[PDB]
């Protein structure tokens, strides 16, 4: 029948009180030409009736994709409360559930370092380097900036797991001009640091 | 005769997790093999030595399920005159209550003869037609207390028009027995005349498939036959507890029997140190249960070990006994 | 009740490639291929040349070691990075030594860039002088192999 997928809010929405972190229920595959769905939200198995709905899309090809919006507290995300989705239509014999919360475990600080290009990537028409490692949760947020003007120039890899169980990543701004006058910055922004941001900076 | 549309409403009982009150007090459920029985008439290489009776279980026993299996004797007619004649009347006199088994394979069987697949809207009377049929050959016809749908394919939770099957069917069950019966309005579980909706089912919620009949049983029996410690037991609950209630919930052990190859090692050894009395004495966390059941009766006490995988032999129902007192909290 | 490529270090090496309820196989457009719950060989020239119910990535076929941070020269905990940008097919095999290979190093899943490229980054005695090497395996690459090393 029907699928549901539970979607989590992204990290920098969690991360910084001035943002709005919303947790996603999406319900695909609802085909049959009798459509409706009932959405039940669930706090650590506690009814919630502040979610948001109403963006349904057609998306031909016989079927429609309904979606609900919940909007989470910073703080009852980051302490690891768990949201429960439950779709409810005439086609389910029973509704289906999905849950998710961010992944259990101690929080570690990440440590970041920026490195300069080696010396032989010089001479091809350079990368500035950002290693993030030693972090719990996958969740993190990764930006360079340079004079106070973001960077966008860059690509960052996925977080891969340690071999003592924290993660690590590395981001690559590509870049001369102003690196040939000395002039970067590369912020990173997780739930164990001292206010969820913290910048490194890397020049000549 | 009804046309009305067998709903796949709920997802849980109206009241789910721990219960610390109910209005039935604790139950000792007992699973009987009537193939074992003395009145039952089974090439068989035990033919004879059938010693114990229906009527050999212990007088405290509060609900007795009657677990037949035309395949494994030749006739059952001398069974069901002894059962109408003999059993039945001491089992009321005694007010042990007396419920059928049905597998629930049967049941998906006599869907799919009636053509029935599974769908939201279909011919609303061929659930009812199969669900009365069954409630008169084994409920009725013997004036049972009621019907115990033993489901345990992992199939059903596998694929989409079984568990449809499965829930139009055991609403079908559940306008005859059951909470959600107009027969027993005004009536609870434990009064006279009762009519029980029993489901019998795997120790994992998920595999169980509760939720699609969460809302129409008594009684959920989880067969936690290898389990036999405290904390798994409460494991089991709190998967269970967000489908059902803890008045729901009985937590089992199955005593070994001839020719099984399962192995079960929960109700071996001492009585007072066994895992199955671990699972009689557990409660659910600031709750009630629902009380206890054991499979095979007539094997309580038996083993895996010599003579008892290729013997039968009679009972003193000791763990019987020692499960009663456990749940009921009383002396015999 | 089907589809996956070979192992990629399977086929930079003339090593071996090989690529693919309880009602219980017929494609190079021959026949010499072929667990309960609770293969075909294919040539490496075959592969590279781009050979219910399929090949390598179509398109047209840079190594730089990182020594740690001086902020990481704290606590021990030091961080050899090795940059591999500029390759097109994905596939690709990234090792660490210093003759003998060394097992605490992993490298990050490939990341498109913005020029179509793809890039990755290796996270690996050093003070005694030793040299480390990151060992890149490609199909661009001469002999399918290059080596680039990090020392003091």
């Amino acid at each position: 029948g029907p699928s549901v997928f539970l979607f989590p809010p992204k990290p920098k929405d969690t991360l910084m009180i001035s943002r709005t972190p919303e947790v996603t229920c999406v319900v695909v595959d609802v085909s049959h030409e009798d459509p409706e769905v009932k959405f039940n939200w669930y706090v650590d198995g506690v009814e919630v009736h502040n979610a948001k709905t109403k963006p349904r899309e057609e998306q031909y090809n016989s079927t429609y994709r309904v979606v609900s919006v919940l909007t989470v507290l910073h703080q009852d995300w980051l302490n690891g409360k768990e949201y429960k989705c439950k779709v409810s239509n005439k086609a389910l014999p029973a509704p289906i559930e999905k849950t998710i919360s961010k992944a259990k475990g101690q929080p570690r600080e990440p440590q970041v370092y920026t490195l300069p290009p080696s010396r032989d990537e010089l001479t091809k028409n350079v990368s500035l380097t950002c290693l993030v490692k030693g972090f719990y949760p996958s969740d993190i947020a990764v930006e360079w900036s340079s004079n106070g003007q973001p960077e966008n120039n860059y690509k960052t890899t996925p977080p891969v797991l340690d071999s003592d169980g924290s993660f690590f990543l590395y981001s690559k701004l590509t870049v001369k001009s102003r690196w040939q006058q000395g002039n970067f910055s590369c912020s990173v922004m997780h739930e164990a640091l001292h206010n969820h941001y913290t910048q490194k900076s890397l020049s000549l | 005769l009804s046309n009305a549309p067998l709903a796949a409403s709920p997802g849980q009982a109206d009241k789910v997790g721990a219960q610390a009150t109910c209005a039935a007090k604790p139950i000792f459920f007992g699973y009987y093999r009537t193939w074992r029985d003395k009145a039952i008439e089974l090439g068989d290489k035990w033919k004879d030595k059938l010693h114990t009776k229906l009527t050999d279980i212990p007088e405290q026993v509060d609900m007795v399920s009657l677990f037949h299996v035309p395949d494994n004797q030749k006739s059952d007619q001398r069974f069901w005159e002894t059962f109408d004649k003999e059993y039945h009347p001491t089992l009321k006199e005694r007010g042990t209550k007396v419920v059928r088994t049905i597998g629930a394979k049967l049941l998906l069987n006599k869907i799919k003869e009636k053509g029935l697949y599974g769908q939201s809207r279909e011919d609303d009377s061929k659930y009812r037609e199969i669900a009365h049929e069954v409630y008169e050959e084994y409920v009725a016809k013997h004036n049972l207390d009621g019907l115990d749908v033993a489901m345990a394919l992992r199939e059903v939770e596998k694929y989409t028009n079984l568990r449809w099957q499965l829930r139009k069917i055991m609403g079908a069950f559940s306008e005859l027995m059951g909470p959600k019966a107009p027969g027993n309005a005004g009536k609870k579980p434990g009064d006279d005349g009762y009519k029980y909706l029993i489901y019998d089912t795997f120790d994992n919620a998920q595999l169980a498939q509760v939720a699609l009949v969460a809302d129409v049983v008594d009684y959920v029996l989880a067969q936690t036959y290898d389990k036999g410690t405290e904390e798994s037991i409460t494991r089991v609950w709190n998967g269970f507890r967000d489908k059902i209630n803890s008045c729901q919930f009985l937590a089992g052990y199955a005593h070994p029997e001839e020719n099984d190859t399962n192995r079960f090692l929960t109700a071996i050894g001492d009585v007072d140190t066994s895992g199955a009395m671990n699972v009689a004495a557990w409660k659910p966390e600031g709750g009630e249960k629902g009380g206890t059941f054991a499979y095979a009766l007539d094997r309580d006490g038996r083993t895996y070990d010599g003579d008892d995988l290729t013997t039968l032999k009679p009972t003193d129902f000791a763990f019987t006994k020692r499960a009663i007192e456990l749940t009921k909290g009383i002396s015999l």
